């Protein structure tokens, strides 16, 4: 048995990634059972309540809102936590 | 608290 994804075959016990249409990443595995079935669940990953966007744990990101320009990164830790810092000048 | 949805599929899913 196989399983076909987004035009791409699997082997049963394959497991990959697929970005769902809405936006936001998924883990799947190909199980096949004779249709070849596959099923895939949602990531710990970031949302930005902004633009929507989605974005995956170690990503980082710029928003600019209010006027202000920030750096955003996704720790996940399994809750989709983010958190951002105005834009600051370093030596 | 509301998750993001998984996805299913198959050959000869109804849908
Ligand atoms: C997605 O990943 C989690 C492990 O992080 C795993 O437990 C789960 O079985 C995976 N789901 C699928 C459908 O592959």
């Amino acid at each position: 048995d196989q399983c076909i994804v987004d035009d791409i075959t699997y082997n049963v016990q394959d497991t990959f990634h697929k970005k769902h249409e809405e936006g936001h990443m998924l883990n799947c595995t190909c199980f096949g059972q004779g249709r070849g079935r596959w099923k895939c669940d949602p990531v710990d990953q970031c949302q930005d309540s902004e633009t929507g966007t989605f974005y995956q744990i170690g990503d980082s990101w710029e928003k600019y809102v209010h006027g202000v320009r920030y750096q955003c990164y996704c720790y996940g830790r399994g809750i989709g936590e983010w958190h951002c810092q105005p834009l600051q000048t370093y030596p | 608290v509301v998750g993001l949805p998984g996805q299913r599929g198959e050959r000869g899913f109804p849908g």
